[PDB]
């Protein structure tokens, strides 16, 4: 369950926030009703709150209007930059940081025991959110042959045995795996190719990765707030 | 050898207009610049005082527009607590008179024949106990000869455990000299002493403490056979029990002995500086644009007016908003804005109360309204107005009429008018007008057309620096240089940061070092006045 | 069985792990490492506790089959 | 990019006996070390 | 009675989410939950084995108090002697698996090594053990 | 796929009495060593 | 019945095991009730396994997996080069050399006694698989007179009654006699004409023959394996 | 460099020295198409004496020597052969090196 | 001029005269394409003894002395070489001077 809570602004009326929330003033009784008011409903100041305290409200005070409120379905336009890079955080999930190190697992694609955890500098384990997850969601799916991870068959991919001929067909090859690699991800809405390259023995290319859009996300986790579980199981 | 590699990229995905605070706080260290994100970042840091009720109203001045990356600074000289026991030194992180009251108190339990140290501060809920201090290992023996000791002493030159030695009776099984070899750590000696047929040094049942072999204490002649003794090494030891918990830092000038439940001493808050010059210097290079220092003193005022000259002339573009006093007349607030007559100063006039998420009804000086009012700024896109914005204020010390507000305008003084039943708040923001009074000038009189100049000047010496400065000399330099340009014209005309530029204006020339560019673009602005006119008619 | 408890355990964790490295020395509560060997060693007390149930199960079952006292 | 420029029509050789010799001209590389960019802001007026 | 795989890795999920809130991410391929899933596979095998001690104490932790032992099944194995001309020139090496068989239809049972030999170039003959590949009274 | 390609027109014949001139170009075959893969992010407000 | 048998690889796990050919790991325990194995499943080395031989494994030692496998529905890709050789060999069948000589029976091809068996040199008779094999049933077939063999009608050809004309009907008749020979062969796919002249008395042609491909060979001979045939009775 | 163990069919562990892997390296090689490349083929070898690091490996290579690297969980073999280098460590010449 | 501490990646900070910063120049020139300029790079170090002013490195250039500065107007700060002026002091003659 939630509710509005509505705070008291300088010389406002009853009639004026039932206008504002019901969308008509009728229901300015039963705002006085359910907050359980005195007459004079919304005093000038704490001078006049202080004869009766219980019953009367001063400005500054919070009123409770109790209409269902739900976090879904409130427009983004509202929703402050923090909280939407807050959202979208949440959304892209937060994860230890292993990828730590580029350069030397850069330098050793292929093989194992390659990546390993790290610490923030602040004696708590390393951590990577947002962009920084995604990269190392798909850096580690990459650089994972598939079928080795146990219990995840799937997960993973085959660019081990794509160390082929030096052809256009090796090169249509690995972009197909790599397309299908990335695709993998529920997250990544789509991928496609840019630019490509053969240097005799070197392979050269890069890809175009569109994740879900900030407003997906946003309605992804108000959605999630009726469950309250807040975590990615994909 | 063969390999894979893998890149990724990510500066697609993305100035941020930094803002800045200095005030009196109730924690932190002194003359120490903070990065601030997140609430309980700075309830930790900063315990109490304004400051922090300035950081909480800064992100939560406007419900669409609250300010990031916070710049805060605690003004008070303040020190920690400490004080001295036998010969050891007790000094307490937290700074000024909140340190006083925390408690430390060294004991000794007699089941383990162990030191112990308690440490509580009742403020914060806080109460530890560190027991089993220094026992770092035992001594046990396993034969049946006449006797069995051992012996540990100090090297008096630099206070290091010269020898570690094993004896049956009076002879020696084995000695560990510590001050020389591989056994730097106690394991190192345990391990060893273990493998002896006859002689075992178990570590403590304490967890694994393992300490500097150098720092074992001084004993000598203790039973084997008899008792299982306890070599100690407090002091050594007492950097493993306050490894990772602890409010109090401990060093030793001589020897340790427990004490009562004492607290701490010489913790001083310190009174506030009469000039912030050197406070405000650190702020020199951190990025930050929009500053507002927490007081109501036109020398401060001056002092910032100064300080954020100073760095417009170094090429770091900054502004300020001031204000002072409860309930200041009109003749004050003329005379604040002749005193300072700086485009690159805001005042403002209406002080009045907010509503804490704590549930304080604070009512506060005007200065705080020009923090909520730079964080509302600072919130805002480059170059969008502050003009007729919600400000979500409970209430105003004045209601100013339509002629005492044309007047404030007029002197180049922000104000804040009452407004009834709008769906946001009661008050908005009538202008944001700077202290230089030319309107003519329409850069120097209006913060938001200034601003626009600013970053934009600002994101174009950046970029051109990054860029091709250090680079090579080639003949496609100068249309790639062209194509950049336009790009990033092109770019701040989508985002509506400009009106609008004509792409062939652009030029660039290159000869040797030098590359002479020149271009012309419509500069943005946000409407003051909308006029409306209507023409009726009729049919017969 | 030997019928150890959670404390005792997570001690142990935190301990090795605190000197297998000085870099990691952030152990509060709310922080990722002590919620990772906490719910570790919890399972592990988990274990425990259900492996001693089945062996006194295991004890009953087997003193019903070996005499054949349904 | 080690170079600049340079035409072709310059390259002239002329043997005689054991002696080459040979004329030419480049246009050295360069790096940039100073910026001077100039801005001009202009008003504009929309219609319909 | 028992856990089981995935009990194990979403008590360890929530558990780990109730401790904290920094990490969320409990997706296929994360480190943290690799490191989860690997507990909870050991926890499994453990139980696995538990299980495996009860079965066999059900029906024999009681009568072998009683010096009554019950009768496995066992390979037949034994020695067996192998000689040489002369002595050895070198080290001989009989790899593990090298096979010994009997020139009748009695007995065509198969005998082979469990583990390495090596004869020592001194040594004239060796003797080795041999396990039959069937379990019974065959061998 | 024993070479990776070849120009046709660079094949040159000369025939004069006993002998035979020939002349040829061609790109040899070679397997990758090194497989560079980058990554873009982008998002959409 | 046919079933997998797996290698213990170094350092493999039951887990792996089962992900690797049930697609799921839950199985292991079924794999372990199959074969009868002890608690420390894959040992390190045999000194381990000396300990109980019976109910341990060590690496080296054969695990069965019970999934009933089939030769057939398996990918062509995997099969090494001697197999499709060796495949081949048996799908186009090893029959008697007598073809062996070819200059006297093509000195001869319309009469009788023409043809005989040989000797490999190694004491045996002479045999001639795969291609050899089609070339000489082919050979058989086009030198055979149609209705000439017993117990076979219309085993052989009619060229021996074509020596008419030298015109192109005759050509004509001869192609079409030797295209309707050689599809007579349920093994030849199909055959077609490529050149032919007349040099008066002498006529000459060729053709072209396309034998069945290696996959269809392959794909019948991996069938044949249910029934254990091995044979052709075409 | 790395000598290990095979499975026969016969059902010999045999541990042989390191010119029988040479053998098998060869035999994988011939198998090969021309001017195809023995670089990470699988290789089915039991178990091998060393188990090499990668500065192990990559020193191994840089002074023009084969060597095989353990490898867990690929679907083919446990092993796999890192670089088909010669002795003649040029390798900027790429017939002679490589 | 600038001398400074550089974190080794064995863990030691090797805080070391400037010859050593010499060293790290020329080490990054010596892999720069021919004709480009060490001007405006990264150095890669951590920290320096000091941090000259704009006044001070102006003085540095025109003497001929290669100094860094350490930029704190962005998000992230890094050191920064002014310049790849030679000890030669004309600066008509561009050649000799650059």
């Amino acid at each position: 369950m939630r509710f509005k809570k509505h705070v008291v602004q300088h010389e406002e009326t009853m009639q004026a926030i039932a206008q504002r929330y019901y969308g008509d003033v009728s229901y300015w009784i039963d705002l006085v009703e359910h907050n359980n008011l005195k007459y004079p409903y919304l005093v000038e100041t704490d001078e006049e709150k202080m004869k009766d305290p219980e019953r009367l409200a001063s400005t500054g005070d919070t009123l409770i209007i109790p209409i269902e409120s739900d976090l879904t379905d409130v427009s983004a336009k509202e929703i402050n930059s923090r909280d939407k890079d807050v959202l979208v955080e949440l959304a892209l999930g937060r994860d230890l940081n292993i990828t730590a190190d580029e350069k030397y697992f850069n330098e050793h694609g292929t093989s194992d025991n390659i990546l390993a955890f790290s610490t923030n500098g602040n004696g708590d384990l390393d951590t990577v959110k947002g962009i920084d997850n995604m990269k190392q969601q798909l850096q580690a799916r990459l650089l994972t042959p598939r079928g080795s991870l146990m219990l995840h068959p799937n997960y993973g991919s085959d660019l081990h045995n794509l160390f082929g001929l030096n052809i256009p067909e090796q090169a249509t090859l690995i972009e197909m795996e790599v397309l299908r690699t990335l695709t993998s991800d529920n997250r990544v809405k789509s991928a496609n190719l840019i630019d490509w390259k053969i240097q005799g023995n070197v392979y050269s290319g890069q890809f175009s990765v569109e994740i879900k859009s900030v407003e997906e996300s946003i309605n992804f986790v108000l959605g999630q707030d009726e469950e309250g579980i807040f975590a990615l199981f994909e | 050898r063969p390999h894979a590699s893998i890149e990724v990229d990510t500066s697609g995905i993305g100035s941020e207009k930094v803002f800045c605070l200095i005030g009196q706080a109730e924690g932190g260290e002194p003359n120490t610049v903070y990065e601030l994100r997140n609430y309980s970042q700075a309830k930790r840091l900063f315990r109490s005082g304004e400051l922090l009720d300035a950081i909480e109203l800064a992100w939560g001045s406007n419900p669409n527009y609250t300010a990031g990356r916070i710049l805060a600074m605690r003004i008070e000289d303040a020190k920690p607590a400490s004080a001295e026991i036998g010969g050891l030194k007790i000094t307490s992180k937290i700074y000024g008179n909140v340190a006083n009251n925390i408690q430390v108190g060294l004991e000794k339990n007699t089941l383990s024949d162990s030191l112990r140290l308690r440490v509580i501060f009742q403020d914060d809920r806080f109460n530890e106990v560190y027991d089993n201090i220094g026992n770092i290992f035992t001594i046990k023996y396993k034969g049946e000869e006449a006797n069995a000791t051992f012996s540990v002493e100090h090297d008096e030159e630099t206070q290091k455990a010269s020898r570690l030695v094993l004896k049956v009776g009076d002879q020696e099984v084995k000695s560990y000299d510590l001050t020389g070899g591989a056994y730097d750590y106690t394991n190192a000696i345990i391990t060893d002493i273990n493998q002896l047929p006859d002689f075992e040094a178990k570590l403590s049942p304490f967890g694994d403490k393992n300490l500097e072999s150098s720092k074992l204490d001084k004993i000598e002649n203790a039973n084997i056979k008899d008792k299982a003794v306890y070599v100690k090494a407090v002091f050594g030891d007492l950097e493993k029990q306050t490894a990772y918990n602890g409010i109090v830092s401990f060093e030793q000038l001589k020897t340790i002995e427990p004490f009562e439940l004492t607290k701490l001493k010489g913790g001083t808050n310190g009174e506030p500086p009469a000039t912030w010059a050197d406070k405000l210097d650190k702020f020199a290079h951190e990025g930050g644009y929009y500053i507002v220092p927490l007081s109501s003193k036109q020398s401060v005022h001056a002092e910032v007016a100064s300080f954020v000259k100073e760095r417009s002339d170094a090429g770091e573009p900054m502004r300020a908003i001031v204000g002072g006093g409860f309930n200041e007349s009109k003749e004050q607030l003329f005379g604040r804005q002749a005193s300072l007559s700086n485009p690159r100063v805001s005042l403002v006039a209406n002080s009045g109360t907010f509503v804490m998420d704590d549930g304080r009804k604070n009512h506060v000086p005007a200065y705080m309204v020009a923090v909520a009012l730079g964080g509302l700024a600072s919130g805002l896109e480059i170059g969008e107005s502050i003009t007729f914005k919600p400000l979500r204020v409970s209430s105003l010390d004045q209601i100013y009429e339509s002629i005492d507000l044309d007047e404030l305008n007029e002197n180049g003084i922000i104000s804040i008018e009452f407004v009834r039943n709008r769906t946001n708040t009661f008050f908005r923001i009538v202008d944001d007008v700077t202290t230089f009074n030319d309107k003519s000038d329409p850069v120097k009189a209006e913060m938001a057309v200034g601003e626009a100049n600013d970053f934009l000047v600002s994101e174009l010496k950046v970029q051109l620096e990054d860029q091709f400065i250090g680079t090579r000399t080639i003949n496609t330099s100068a249309s790639i240089i062209k194509d950049f340009i336009q790009s990033y014209l092109g770019r701040k005309k989508r985002d509506n940061e400009i009106q609008d530029f004509p792409a062939e204006d652009v030029q660039v020339i290159v000869e040797g070092n030098e590359a002479r560019i020149s271009m012309t673009v419509y500069p943005i602005r946000s409407f003051k006045k909308i006029s409306v006119s209507l023409v009726y008619k009729q049919q017969t | 069985m030997k019928t150890r408890k959670l404390t005792n355990i997570l001690s142990k964790l935190i301990d090795k792990t605190m000197a297998g490295t000085s870099k990691i020395t952030d152990f509060t509560p709310g922080s990722a490492s002590r919620s990772l060997l906490e719910a570790v060693s919890l399972e592990i007390e988990q274990f425990y506790i259900l492996t001693k149930e089945n062996i006194d199960w295991g004890i009953q079952e087997g003193i019903i089959e070996a005499f054949d006292f349904q | 990019n080690e170079i600049q420029d340079f035409p072709a029509e310059d390259v002239q050789v002329i043997v005689e006996g054991n002696e080459a010799r040979i004329s030419m001209t480049v246009y050295p590389i360069r790096s940039f070390k100073k910026i001077s960019v100039s801005l001009v802001y202009k008003q504009q007026t929309l219609q319909a | 009675k028992t856990r089981k795989l995935t009990n194990i890795l979403s008590k360890l999920i929530d558990k780990t989410m109730a401790g904290t809130s920094k990490i969320t991410d409990f997706t296929p391929g994360s480190a943290s939950r690799s490191l989860l899933e690997a507990v909870s596979l050991e926890i499994e095998q453990f139980y696995i084995l538990t299980k495996e001690n009860i079965d066999w104490g059900i029906q024999e932790g009681i009568i072998e108090a009683f010096d009554f032992q019950k009768r496995q099944s066992k390979r037949a194995y034994g020695d067996v002697t192998i000689q040489f001309y002369q002595p050895l020139d070198m080290r001989m090496y009989i790899p593990a698996g090298t096979t010994f068989t009997s020139t009748r239809q009695e007995y065509p049972q198969q005998f082979e090594t469990l583990v390495d030999y090596y004869a020592e170039p001194d040594s004239t003959e060796i003797v080795v053990e041999v396990y039959c590949k069937e379990t019974g009274v065959a061998g």
